[PDB]
């Protein structure tokens, strides 16, 4: 259950109650798709349904020839099975392991070993159960069933065509043309990781989805195959906890917890995600990427409770910026209201219930529906959960404007006070 | 590539029965094994399929060995229904089809 | 998945051919376009052994006689010329679904 | 009509004669499809055609499985109606409502009247319009296009799984699956809003959806229901002025006003929309979105005309980055040319009209075509309007490079000028 | 061939062997679907094959109707395009142009010629081709292939219509339904520019899809005209060099080259690309749009051979931000490991085969096949090529924290020293 | 769109079975798969009172002697036996179009 | 859920009457209030619909408030042929379907 | 593509039709549906000159005599009435696939 | 809009003879030629295609001459069996379907 605390002294709301799911590493998986090595059908005729078979034949090849036409980085894993595939005889292996089921694990030259699955055999589908039916003879067609059953079949194809020609062949997040639902879960379930990680995995398959990367690998031998790079969730179920920051102005010099966004411990350490993009928020589950991660001692956390803590020097930035804004916060929001800008809090039925002074405040989203500072209407979050306010004073009443250093762009609570110290001794 | 598996087997009614089966000439972890029972005057009936990449099991306890590539089936409660030649199969790594391509020579418990 | 083979018994002169016939209770098309139907056979006193892998496609090792066929729900089994070698008992398979299902067993023998 | 002025103090050119439509609001409405319990037909058979409705039953049915499967905050608004359609009982009030007819007002647990449309009935076809068609006995169908009729109906449905699967159920922009055209206009008209608004938003209808949300809420009871979160666009016909801004530096020491970005009028203030993501323009309209918006006092336009004006204080950005670059405004474009690059207007016919000498100018779009600044050539914008050149004395001759600070990131003209002050006093 | 080169000096590795193709112009062609102006069909009946294909014209009206309701510039070659066909006889011109062929180059009011290409012709097909086949009097049609024949031809112009709604009329990249592969093959052949571009163009498609735009112009008088705007190549073959950078501290004071990003010669000078998503890369090719480009002197590649050259100012940022982490290259990756966090290089068999010491390092991507760096596992980059390691004193050791200003967030060599003897003056 | 309904006059016995066709201009599909016909009943010397609001969806509080029957532009409106409860005048709409259109209305009567 | 419509109504020809329909037993604003007439001898006719959600009117001067949950209808410039029972009937909120599920018990309006 | 032209002379007399029919190995439906065939008049003593631009449409200042018909692989020139300024020989063209091909050419000429 | 060409011209067989085609009416720069061979006695012959808008060639060597809006055909080694007719005709300007709207008088060329 989601609970926040917004702490008074600093402007800063910690949204506490949530579970991680960290991708820590990658699992390759290699599918293919067997292709026809098809040119034309034979016979020419006035069939108008034949007609539509060659126009979708003439779908089919294109479709063969536009795929055969094709800090950190996120697809290192997956360029690597690429790049192994493209050695000689490389396709082979998966050829002969495919040969009799449509799941297979392949030794290849580095060693590695990819789980690889045949989702599709066009191969089969256009020699054996669509040539014959054509009546070379009369170049014709008994039934239109067959013109819309190849158009199915087909269609995944040229989906699967269509999204790496327009994406360059490295495609997130995986599509359903890539890998379906079935195919996913499947595929998860078949991973050589502990049932944790599949339960999580199999629950959050929207969130896997967009954390995985198709890339498109060879086209050779008949043989279709893109590497699709799912993430690994390593760690699990550790606490979550994400800092919401708004400025603090006296009532002027502003100060600004510059540290926002999630943490999440790890092996005993603080993972530290700044980007909002990296994180995607299930219910209660937070999954972050780590490779977008700083790595923080554990005591990162006492700067919640005591800013100016010993064992942790709080990032910080000043600026004269005394603009009102609002931070919505999950189970709240935090309204700094400066200036002559009006503040209000207001809820559905009975209107503006709490008109914000100045300063920095914060009202639950228990009663509160939306938020208006200045021009602009915020909405709260409902999320269900307990808040918890925080009484203190403000720490940017502690300091003077006379030598407060107003230009940091990104600083800390050591190096301010070691700049004002500076400012004093000069003075 | 074979599948070698233990001698035949005499047990009691109620006694517990370990099945072995020792690979030999392909890498133990890139496959399942399946094993199936074989009734005197019955046929073929799968009992139990394990994977030695995920350890995955589907339907008596199926184990694999890694590290001596070898895989065990142990049948407990056993009843004078229960005799019978038990092969193990190479099979499917994952979720995919069975094919069973090598069989063992057969271990037949008597009970 | 039910598997029906017939016939049971196969009594086949020497060089004549053979057929075996083993029908499914539901189509054993894959969500690939492949039928995933296997026949094995059981030499006496030996393990099962492959001999078509997919509806029509002859293992490594097996001579031309044998020959595949069939398609959706019912498939064959036949033999050009039955020789020596050919006696035993044949099981088709089915992998493509949650659990392998074999056949009753077809014993052919020699008149 | 559009009318840019370059200001050459300050190498800034405004381009007026724009008219506001600022998002100041949300509209959730519920947009609800019906669902069959249906999970397979009774019968079996070797019917081609029913094989086809059966293969596309299977892709319904996992549509459906995969739906079950499923600062401020920007969906704030259709989260709050989505978590309220999950509460006991809400979901009954929407079968009722809409028993009768397509459209209808529902009042929420929470008390909001929420206007609910039921866009497609597919419990009704599949029931009532497909299964009677088959023929259980024989397990045959007549004719094929009922096969096709299927598919037509049944792709909507797959088509909005498909976005809500990769989308992880919040889908924006909303497209055409989730609400068509002529539904996107009724549902406009229908909005409780004044005709000013309604003939916007319909005249731009394109831009409501880049602005909108989708949020897939239930899939329970035989009900798929997502709140689409349409944009309220309280201001209107209010004037919007865009500030381009390119660097002016000494022909050395550069400066820069870092307030670039839309300025509309609101409420007898400014909204300053400084990301330029968050506006979309249009003929003459310019749709900002006001979540990403500052509220500034109405002096802030006085920094176009006097940039040393007492009203305001006026953000530039301070540096030694001496480097040649152009800025291709609305009606022109500016050119900042410094160093040994050589910058020249070009135009289709006659070929280079103007070569750009040391410092900031700027070229209207009448006769030129095209702007080469070093390697980099630029397109000029073509846009019909009336161009005036205010010629003036470059501020950034005022100053000396002894005491420029020249390394503010971001900063103001009376910063610069205390932090001068600062450097003389000690000097 | 790739070759890499690590400069311990300085903690950056510069990864040469690599071929421009930079983006230095526009090329607009006028792509047109000739429409039909039919209301409906005029017979009303219950065949239900004619219902079909009156659900089908439904969906081409309100396609049309869709489509009537539509620093630098992207788009001001198209959009300038795009604004001359709205002149009034500009449309007839094309018409009259594509009257007997479906390419042709038409000489607008401007005097600039375009070549215009007509890809799809509906108004042929449905009165043509389609009404004809409508027996009127039984208002029944013979054969269903004409209906399936008149979802693919209609197809196109739906899922035209279906791109420019969600993107208000501009789309990048140009999809396959705007642009066939077949017809941006044609297209390119058919540009007045040299064979080597042409070459290059052809066998990087998918990197053109990445760069075109493609903008909805017209749909008047049956027409339907978007202009896509192709990217030309006037740069190519050029030497290209990627500077990775890492923190360099001191084991603390932290420095790190900010000028990270693709260098490429163009026209005596270096085209400078800080941006990584401005440039796409191929085997060896690197595709870097010009617009996102700064003009340096060709000095700017000593900074890489000695950081204290006088030929150039080599940017730097100061910090004490101690933070340990890692940088995958290509051919290796630049490890930075400070403070308690452990820092691997692990092998996919031989497990971990390096454990890094404090300060920067760098390893080949021989042999290593993921890097891990705190709670980070990074996949290593496993491109083949040469890699080498310049040893060198690194130069953060020639500073004292006493007077480093360790705040800068971008500046240069000269002006960190000329700070540093500021400080070493009061001194 | 106009809703012809048929017979105007309908002089039923106690006790009989009454139908009532109501034949629309137009195919009243609406985009989403439902066909809103609804049957109305105007008691003498009182207002119109819904029946049937769905082609065949008797409303609450109806008995069901009220059968709705039909599709596309052809519908039917059943009473199993009439009552003394069902003189009346019975009028179908449609409200799927841009203006609702009733029936002519039929004045059922006693014989 | 009810409607009730004001008395009978005596007017000369030229004048104007307005009828109003007060609503009971239900959220007003959820709905709209469709406006018929009945000419006697003659069937139902649909005049005009507003929405107390929207405002939104189609076809006199039909107007609703919200207050008083109240809605009205003026027609002017009354003719003989205006001599009609009119009706309100709760519909739609917006540009949907129209059900016309309650009505009101009519106003006799005598020209 | 081989254009062939029947027939070869076409000897009419003054005043009544003349028909000229030229049929494609291929089908002329280019990517977008039009037919792209063309038809020419070579007068004796100077070039030929376009009369049909598409399989029908009449080229800017020829008279109405000259009727295009055609579909497919097959099409048809005719003349309603064969003048003196007739005389000539006409040649079908294809210009939809990468090498233009012309006709054998009719030689009309006047009985 | 016309097309001139080069007079006539008698060679020697072995030589080369380069027609020309000058073009006035239009602009030379938005089509291309296509060049046409009529033998004596014998249909017309596509030859080549030259762009004035890409320089793009297809198929003796082509050129045209954009400053003088000229087009040239020049055919090396000429043998008895080059004695033709050549025609010039404005065709299409890239690799669209040509259409040859406009034809030179023709240079007869004699070997």
């Amino acid at each position: 259950n989601i609970t926040e605390e917004f702490y008074q002294s600093t402007c800063s709301a910690v949204s506490k109650g949530y579970l991680s799911a960290l991708r820590t590493g990658w699992y390759t998986s290699v599918i293919t798709i067997e292709l026809s090595n098809i040119k034309e059908i034979k016979c020419n005729g006035t069939d108008a349904k034949v007609k539509l078979i060659k126009q979708e034949l003439d779908k089919y090849k294109n479709a063969v020839t536009e795929l055969q036409l094709l800090v950190g980085s996120a697809i290192a894993s997956g360029v690597a099975v690429s790049k192994v595939l493209h050695l000689e005889g490389e396709v082979n292996k998966i050829k002969s392991a495919l040969l009799s089921t449509n799941k297979a694990v392949v030794s290849l030259s580095n060693g590695v070993s990819v789980l690889t699955s045949k989702v599709l055999d066009l191969k089969n589908y256009i020699d054996k159960q669509l040539l014959p039916i054509v009546n070379k003879q009369s170049c014709s067609i008994p039934n239109i069933e067959t013109v819309i059953e190849f158009q199915q079949k087909n269609n995944r194809l040229l989906e699967i065509t269509r999204e790496f020609s327009v994406n360059a062949g490295v495609t997130t997040p995986v599509s359903t043309y890539m890998l379906t639902n079935s195919e996913l879960l499947s595929l998860i379930n078949d991973m050589p990781i502990t049932n944790d990680q599949k339960k999580l995995m199999s629950n959050n398959v929207q969130i896997v989805r967009q954390q995985s990367y198709s890339i498109m690998s060879i086209i050779k031998e008949e043989v279709l195959a893109y590497v699709v790079q799912l993430p690994l969730y390593g760690v699990i179920d550790t606490p979550c906890w994400k800092l919401h920051t708004s400025p603090l102005c006296t009532t002027n010099i502003c100060l600004t917890r510059t540290d926002r966004g999630w943490y999440c411990d790890n092996a005993g350490s603080v993972s530290f995600f700044p980007q909002a993009e990296t994180c995607k928020v299930q219910s209660n589950r937070v999954f972050c990427d780590t490779m977008n991660s700083l790595t923080l001692p554990s005591e990162v956390n006492l700067c919640n409770v005591d800013i100016f803590n010993p064992k942790y020097d709080c990032k910080i930035m000043t600026s004269k910026t005394d603009v009102s804004s609002s931070v919505i916060t999950s189970l709240g929001a935090i309204v700094s209201c400066y200036g002559k800008t009006k503040c209000t809090a207001s809820n559905k039925n009975r209107g503006i219930i709490k008109t914000f002074s100045n300063g920095c405040d914060y009202v639950s989203n228990k009663g509160v529906d939306t938020v208006s500072v200045g021009n602009t209407l915020y909405y709260v979050n409902k999320q269900e959960g307990k808040s918890l306010y925080v009484k203190g004073e403000p720490i940017i009443n502690f300091y003077d404007p006379l030598v407060f250093p107003s230009d940091e762009f990104d600083a800390s609570i050591s190096q301010v006070n070691e700049k004002i110290n500076q400012s004093l001794a000069f003075i | 590539v074979q599948l070698v598996q233990s001698g035949s087997e005499v047990k009691k009614p109620g006694a517990s029965v370990k099945v072995s089966c020792k690979a030999s000439g392909y890498r133990f972890s890139n496959y399942g094994i399946s094993w199936v029972r074989q009734a005197p005057g019955q046929g073929l009936e799968w009992m139990g399929w394990i994977s030695a990449y995920n350890g995955n099991i589907k339907y008596v306890t199926v184990t694999t060995d890694t590290s001596t590539a070898t895989a065990y089936m142990e049948v407990r409660s056993l009843t004078s229904d229960d005799t019978a030649v038990y092969y193990c199969a190479r099979d499917v790594p994952a979720d995919g089809v069975h094919f069973m391509d090598v069989w063992g020579q057969g271990t037949l418990v008597t009970v | 998945v039910v598997m029906t083979q017939s016939p049971l018994s196969l009594p086949v002169t020497l060089g004549q051919p053979a057929s075996i016939s083993c029908r499914s209770s539901q189509s054993l098309v894959h969500s690939d376009t492949n039928t995933y139907l296997n026949w094995f056979q059981q030499r006496p006193g030996q393990s099962p052994r492959r001999l078509i892998y997919k509806v029509s496609n002859r293992d490594s090792g097996v001579p031309d006689r044998f020959s595949g066929s069939g398609s959706g729900t019912t498939f064959t089994l036949k033999i050009s010329r039955v020789e020596a070698e050919d006696v035993g008992i044949y099981y088709c398979m089915q992998g493509s679904h949650w659990a392998p299902t074999f056949g009753q067993g077809t014993k052919v023998e020699i008149k």
